[PDB]
């Protein structure tokens, strides 16, 4: 099965095995984790009140 | 839907050689059996009367019978007779000598077992199979004999299927064979008791058709049997193109069959006109309408004028407009309501079909079931009583085995049959 | 351009008109030998036959793609 | 309605052009039945 | 939201090719299943969903079957232009026909397909989430449409139960005919009719030709131009459901409100600006002049005269420019008429629906472009004179037993003819009974 | 009970898919299972001049006005 | 006028769309059948309905797609 | 995590030529069992280890046996593509066949190969740290097949004691037949497999040849065909082992679901999309529609039709992008048609399994390319119809005692025909008795 995105180079698009779900999805996130941590601690009350 | 040929006799062989020209052009195969034609039209109902042999090649679905095999020796050299598969010619060494006890009895029972074997052959092959088509005389010898054999035998190995004969019968005027009365009353017996539907024409009315519509200045019986091949395509002609009303054999025998004893039919085809007045009259389903219904078109020596229509079938070939046709049938059941049996409400079934014979924009052919019919039936009665009274040839007969018996049932049949055509003929509402 | 040219009507030829009634000039009676021919006994003893030939064609299809033709090409202990 | 009597009046237009055709196209099967006639006729003459 | 359509045998698979033409066209699927992919209107509208569902690759198929007992009708739509419209699985075709004999489609061919078109229906109805009705197109007068179009009314009515089924039915003319047997057919078909369907309507070829000689100028008319007129008409009722309007009318109302008693469901039907292009640039067409011609009795697809009898309910569909004042006015113009009359026990006769969405016009077509268009389906006591003539015609032959021998060999009892010649009779005095005034009260 | 949905067996017949519906019923009205088929029956000797057709006696068919599929084991629609 | 154009001054142009090997964009071949030649091929061997089919999305039937003899339309 | 294949004799070694080309196409082992460096799985992947093992310098060698009498096929594999892919050992031949008597096989024959049978199993079972089963593959039709299939399940009970065994068995078809003895073969093979087996799937030739003439537009179908539809299948089963998912479905999970007593282990299986590539883009696939599939007897690898008794449970494997909600919406609906009955004892019928891994697609036109699948094992009553043609050959031949010489010349009592009849028959009483309602309470 060919990927959804196209420019992917990996012939074997979906292989989701225990190793490559753990060593793919581990990294990804763990990053969305940390990115939502850290960029939600800074919150601006005035420009939310500008995009309302 | 595959339909199987028989052909038996002088006549029916001949007959068949040009009706398989015919149906060999319209779907453009060569004379020599290969595809050729130019539209798939053509080749997308090709298995209704050929197999495919190997490499493009057709072959046609026909077992060919004749007790001496002299007219089989001309059509096999004829232009088309390569066509045909070898196994399918079956003989004998002795001919039918024109009498039917010889024909059914002696050589019949010896041959019958080897046509017998072919057409089982050919029938266990199809899909489906339709039912068998047979030409033959009634008059002749081996036609009739060997013709009735083997329809009594296909009855009794498929009595779910049609049964369809297309017969040639003595004229009014002048006999081709001196005991004509003996072997067309014993087929009409048989033929009575085993068909489904039988088709009559007159060789008479082909040569008044010759002669009077089409001025011919040397006629020949290529032209006869051209006729005669023209309406057998015709009415299969729904069954391989398409069209805006389809139609089939069963259907016309459910809608032209009142009662099971009644079905003998009488032909027409329409488009015949000299070429030097073609010039002066258009194609139109008025014309054609009014040639249908004339007498200079009819293949049969009985006048309409003298009994009623029961039913009658029409089959239309061409590109046009059903209004018309429907409007034409009803002006024409309007006009002569005297000659149209009152307890139906319409005796006319009506059918039209896109693809018409090549060189003709349009075409139709006419099947009638008439009270007229029992004229002749009167007649061959009347000159089998003379014949019968006086034992004026009854020594072949009985010399091959046949017991007296025999004369005097088909008789009685015969004569039962003319009495329940005249009882319908008058009768009447209250 | 549409129409039918004049080389097929300047002429006089048979063959152009379909078979029908009327149309009676090549049958026979009027051919110039009319002896019966013996070509079933012929046959059936088989010193005489018929094999009309046959038509192949040999065109290879057109617009394969390329897993098409890759399909169609798959049909010493050295170190 | 501006666009809508435009559409009409097309439509007219191509109606009249098709009824023109089925009139050209009459005679063109005439001449079909023609040239079968004249060749026949030649044929037998020969024949005669 | 959804409705099925069920098309069988000769007339119904040729209408059904007039009837899918038009919704293509009307809807902007191309013949191939692919909208254009650079048609970008804007919003991609749900309308289609009434008679199409999308395949998943994105692709529109119509939600219809295509029945037939012999192969050419339904092998010509596999081999036309809209071969990738159909899935292969809808177009049902079987070896041989049912040659006229409804005994012979009833109990000995139809018993063998029955089953595929069940489960065809099957796969139908559960690709659906608010089916509200089949449709049906057949014709009574040959043997396969009315021996099978029968059995499967019947087993449609067992398994679905309560779901409606319409039927659009050709019967046979009062003077044009095509077979001889028409009239048994007619006759055994009624029983069916009467108990499987909740509104019939009715058609007449001979009407539509009439129609199509006298308002267009046709000479020479054939089954394409009907077809066309009746999907029009398919087009004009369906049209509630899919387009914006002021007023919405379900096939429930349109059940509830049209029929006054169970059994009084045979219904007449008429369309108004049948019309050529040449005729339509000398005249106005305004809501009250099209409101006006769907009343007089040469509009009609039905040859009975309306003025032989009494209207119970009429419904009047509006799809166009309309707006309700120029309806009411119109309604109220009607009314004052002496020669429409109403049973004295109906005194609101009307039932209205008014649409936005202009009819659609085809290219080959040979009606005129229009901006509005109104139909009408309405029930009436005048019905009684059509049944009469197959009575006396069914009498005259059976008296005879001109034919019965077939339909006894393909499995019947000779006296189911008595049996349905019966009821057609009770039903014809139901509908002289209904029109009698109420003088108890005297 | 007889396979359902099948297709072999039939052949011959008028029947596209066999017994969908999984009753006890033949294949097709046309007989699938005849007595003989392509290897034929004796005709020769089964033909004398002294037992001939009589008035009345011909084979009974479903045009003649029998009902031929009563005498089968196939299920008729009620 | 066209059927009967007489001695007119003032006769109609042809329309340009009947032709009578009845296509507007291919010139006449020669056929592969002998008794063919005189025949209009491409308008007798058309059923009806795949007529209306092909030329039901046209004003006009020269506009159509041309039929191509073939079981599938080209 | 390990499974185990055993293929006997000439359907079953076909199958697994099949089975294997397939789980080696899915995982991506070269036929020279190599891994090419260019594609993305990953040295340390794991998903292989159900079906392959290392030797340590990266060649994949498979978890399987080829046992047979006759060369010919054997000699066949090892001649093939996959010549380099087995280990010599694993490719096991006797001289000659059972000829067609299970008595030869059982008796004679295949008691002298047997023991090498057990030598190289458990050289594989040796080499395994988690086995949980063995699948078989064989005929019953046939001698070698019967005799040493049953004489190998018994030693295998013996030897391995609890370790489960799952059998895909060809059955002689109904009426489709090759072979004269047939019945005897299968009547003496059913009570080995009614005492040697935890969980029997049943297969006929002919459901496969109708399912690839129906479904799938294949004119001429070959026993290639229907290896590769069998090789899916298992595919599908053994998918919830090898890779992620929401709801996984371990092998013991089967077993404790789908049986409700011990002796009551003979099961259903079909596979919905068995579509060819016109039809796939002709039509949606969700996943109520492959669920509504499942269940039409069209759709069965045996030939039975379930209307005819009552299911006691159901497993539902799911593969590919499915979500719970579709599921739970399907087999919901599934409850919900009265022609599907359950028995009263049985109330919560279904188990379920939810794998992401969508089915793996084998070059060639057989199936199309598809997101998702769903497989389907159940226990239906019905299976007793399809001993009672077996039983009835099995009457006919034995009632004139038509080959049995050949039998008991082979080392066979002729008790043995009466003594199976008699247990197969007991079967029939079993299945009887368990489909009857609980009427106890009155
Ligand atoms: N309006 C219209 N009427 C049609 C059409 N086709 C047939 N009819 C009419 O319907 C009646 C014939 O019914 P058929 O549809 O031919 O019967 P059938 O369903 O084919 O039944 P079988 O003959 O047994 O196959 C006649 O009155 C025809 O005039 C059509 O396309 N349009
Ligand atoms: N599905 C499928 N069925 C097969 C295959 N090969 C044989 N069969 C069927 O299985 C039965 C024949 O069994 P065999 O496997 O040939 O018997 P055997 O195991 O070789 O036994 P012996 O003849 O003694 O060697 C018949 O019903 C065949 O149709 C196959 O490759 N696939
Ligand atoms: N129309 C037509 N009639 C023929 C033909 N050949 C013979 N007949 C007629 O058929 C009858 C003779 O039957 P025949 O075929 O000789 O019988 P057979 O001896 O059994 O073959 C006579 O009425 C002939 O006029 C023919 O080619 N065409
Ligand atoms: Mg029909
Ligand atoms: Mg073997």
């Amino acid at each position: 099965v060919t990927a959804l995105d196209q420019e992917s180079v990996g012939m074997p698009a979906v292989y989701k095995s225990r190793y490559n779900l753990v060593e793919k999805e581990g990294p990804v996130r763990r990053e969305r984790t940390t990115l939502m941590l850290e960029r939600g601690k800074t919150v601006d009350k005035k420009q939310l009140r500008d995009t309302l | 839907r595959e339909i199987v040929c028989v052909q038996a006799g002088q006549c029916g062989n001949q007959i068949g050689s040009k009706f398989w020209e015919v149906i060999s052009d319209e779907h453009g195969v060569d004379p020599t059996g290969t595809y050729q034609g130019d539209s798939d039209l053509q080749l997308e109902r090709i298995n209704v009367y050929f197999d495919e042999a190997t490499g493009g090649r057709y072959v046609p679905r026909s077992v060919l019978i004749d007790l001496e095999p002299g007219t089989m020796d001309s059509v096999r050299a004829g232009p088309y007779g390569q066509i045909f598969r070898p196994d399918n010619f079956i003989f004998g060494q002795s001919g039918a000598g024109n009498n039917w006890a010889k024909g059914h009895y002696t050589e019949g029972a010896e041959l019958i077992d080897s046509v017998l074997d072919v057409c089982c052959k050919e029938a266990e092959s199809c899909d489906c199979l339709q039912g068998f088509q047979i030409c033959h005389s009634l008059g002749g010898g081996t036609g009739s004999g060997m013709g009735t054999l083997l329809i009594s035998k296909l009855r009794e190995q498929y009595p779910d299927r049609i049964m369809m004969t297309f017969s040639i019968i003595p004229s009014p005027k002048v006999s081709d064979t001196v005991v004509e009365p003996y072997n067309t009353t014993l087929s009409v017996h048989q033929l009575v008791e085993n068909s489904d539907e039988s088709m009559c024409i007159d060789n008479e009315a082909l040569y008044d058709i010759c002669f009077r519509t089409l001025k011919l200045t040397t006629p020949t019986f290529g032209d006869l049997n051209h006729l005669v091949s023209a309406v057998v395509s015709g009415v299969t002609c729904c069954l391989r193109f398409p069209g805006q009303l389809n139609s089939d054999l069963r259907k016309l025998a459910v809608n032209l069959v009142p009662f099971p004893r009644l079905h003998f039919f009488m032909m027409g085809f329409a488009p015949l006109t000299s070429r030097g007045s073609q010039q002066y009259r258009g194609l139109s389903v008025p014309e054609l309408t009014q040639q249908m219904f004339d007498a200079k078109n009819m293949m049969q020596a009985a006048d309409p004028r003298h009994g009623r229509y029961l039913t009658a079938s029409a089959l239309f070939r061409g590109r046009m407009s059903t209004k018309e046709v429907d409007e034409q049938m009803l002006n024409v059941q309007n006009k002569n309501s005297s000659y149209f049996i009152e307890w139906i409400p319409n005796n006319i079934k009506s059918s039209v079909c896109d693809i018409p014979p090549k060189g003709l924009k349009m075409a139709v052919t006419f099947i009638g079931n008439n009270t007229c019919i029992q004229e002749m039936f009167r007649r061959v009665g009347e000159q089998f009583t003379l014949m019968f009274r006086r034992k004026a040839f009854l020594h072949w007969y009985t010399g091959e085995g046949m017991d007296e018996m025999e004369f005097t049932e088909a008789e009685s049949n015969m004569n039962d049959l003319v009495s329940e055509y005249q009882q319908y003929q008058d009768a009447t509402i209250e | 351009e549409h129409d039918v040219p004049v080389k097929y009507i300047r002429t006089l030829d048979a063959r152009l008109l379909p078979p029908r009634v009327g149309h009676n000039w090549l049958d026979a009676a009027f051919r110039s030998v009319q002896g019966k021919p013996q070509q079933l006994e012929e046959e059936f003893r088989g010193k005489r036959a018929f094999m009309p030939p046959g038509v192949y064609d040999h065109t290879p299809p057109e617009g394969l793609g390329l897993t098409a033709r890759q399909l169609m090409q798959a049909l010493d202990g050295r170190p | 309605k501006r666009k809508f009597l435009e559409d009409r009046a097309r439509q007219r237009d191509l109606l009249r052009r098709r009824r023109f055709m089925e009139v050209e196209e009459e005679r063109r099967w005439a001449q079909q039945d023609n040239l079968q006639l004249r060749m026949a006729n030649a044929l037998e003459r020969q024949k005669e | 939201r959804e409705a099925i359509c069920i098309h069988i045998g000769q007339a119904g698979c040729q209408v059904g090719n007039a009837c899918w033409e038009l919704f293509c066209l009307e809807h902007g699927i191309q013949p191939d299943g692919a909208m254009p992919s650079d048609k970008t209107i804007g919003v991609e509208d749900d309308a289609f969903n009434t008679f199409f569902s999308e395949t998943g690759a994105g692709k529109h198929v119509p939600r219809a079957v295509f029945l037939d007992l012999e192969p050419t009708v339904v092998d010509e739509v596999r081999t036309g232009t809209y071969r990738q419209l159909f899935h292969p699985e809808q177009l049902i075709s079987g070896k041989e026909d049912a040659a006229n004999n409804y005994a012979r489609g009833h109990y000995t061919i139809g018993k063998e397909i029955v089953d595929l078109c069940l489960d065809r229906i099957r796969k139908l109805a559960d690709n659906c989430t608010g089916l509200q009705g089949f449709l049906v197109y057949h014709a009574v007068g040959g043997g396969t449409g009315s021996g099978l179009g029968a059995l499967l009314l019947e087993r449609l009515s067992v398994d679905y139960g309560k779901k409606s089924k319409l039927g659009y039915t050709v019967y046979p003319s009062p003077q044009v005919s095509t077979a001889v047997v028409e009239p048994y057919n007619s006759v055994l078909s009624t029983h069916s009719l009467l108990e499987h369907t909740d509104v019939a309507a009715m058609l007449d070829n001979e009407a539509i030709y009439d129609l199509t000689r006298r308002n267009l100028d046709i000479e020479r008319p054939t089954y394409t131009n009907l077809n066309r007129l009746i999907g029009q008409v398919v087009s004009s009722l369906t049209a509630s459901l899919r387009f914006d309007g002021a007023l919405n009318v379900d096939l429930t109302e349109f059940q509830t409100n049209l029929v006054p008693y169970p059994r009084i469901h045979f219904v007449l039907t008429s369309y108004a600006p049948v019309i050529s292009a040449e005729k339509a640039y000398h005249e106005q067409l305004s809501v009250s002049e099209i409101s006006n011609a769907v009343f007089e009795p040469a509009s009609m697809m039905t040859k009975c005269d309306p003025r032989h009898g009494k209207y119970m309910a009429c419904c009047l569909m509006y799809r166009g420019d309309v707006v309700p004042k120029d309806v009411n006015a119109a309604v109220a113009t009607i009314k004052t008429k002496r020669t429409i009359q109403f049973v004295d026990w109906s005194p609101t006769g009307f039932k209205c629906g008014i649409n936005y969405q202009p009819p659609t016009v085809v290219p080959g077509g040979d009606l005129a472009k229009v901006q509005r268009a109104v139909c009408m389906i309405a029930n009436s006591t005048a019905i009684a004179e059509v049944f009469a003539r197959i009575d006396h015609k069914f009498d005259l032959m059976y008296s005879k037993r001109a034919f019965v021998h077939w339909y006894v060999g393909e499995g019947m009892e000779e006296g189911e003819f008595s049996e349905a010649r019966e009821d057609l009779a009770a039903l014809e005095k139901d509908y002289e009974e209904v029109g009698a005034e109420s003088a108890d009260m005297d | 009970a007889p396979p359902t949905a099948s297709t072999f067996g039939f052949h011959g017949t008028s029947a596209v898919v066999a017994n969908v519906g999984g009753e006890n019923t033949e294949p097709s009205v046309h007989p699938a299972k005849k007595p003989t088929g392509t290897f034929g029956r004796e005709a020769s000797s089964s033909v004398n001049p002294s037992k001939f057709l009589k008035k009345n006696e011909g084979v009974g068919t479903a045009s003649r006005g029998v009902p031929i599929v009563d005498a089968t084991k196939f299920v008729k629609a009620e | 006028r066209i059927a009967h154009p007489g001695n007119h001054t003032d006769r109609i142009p042809p329309t340009g769309g009947s032709e009578y090997n009845g296509t507007v964009t291919e010139p006449w071949c020669a056929p592969a059948a002998v008794d063919n030649t005189y025949l209009r091929l491409p308008l007798i061997y058309e059923s009806t309905t795949h007529y209306q089919q092909r030329t039901g999305r046209y004003y006009t039937e020269d506009q159509a797609p041309p039929h191509g003899m073939s079981l599938p339309p080209k």
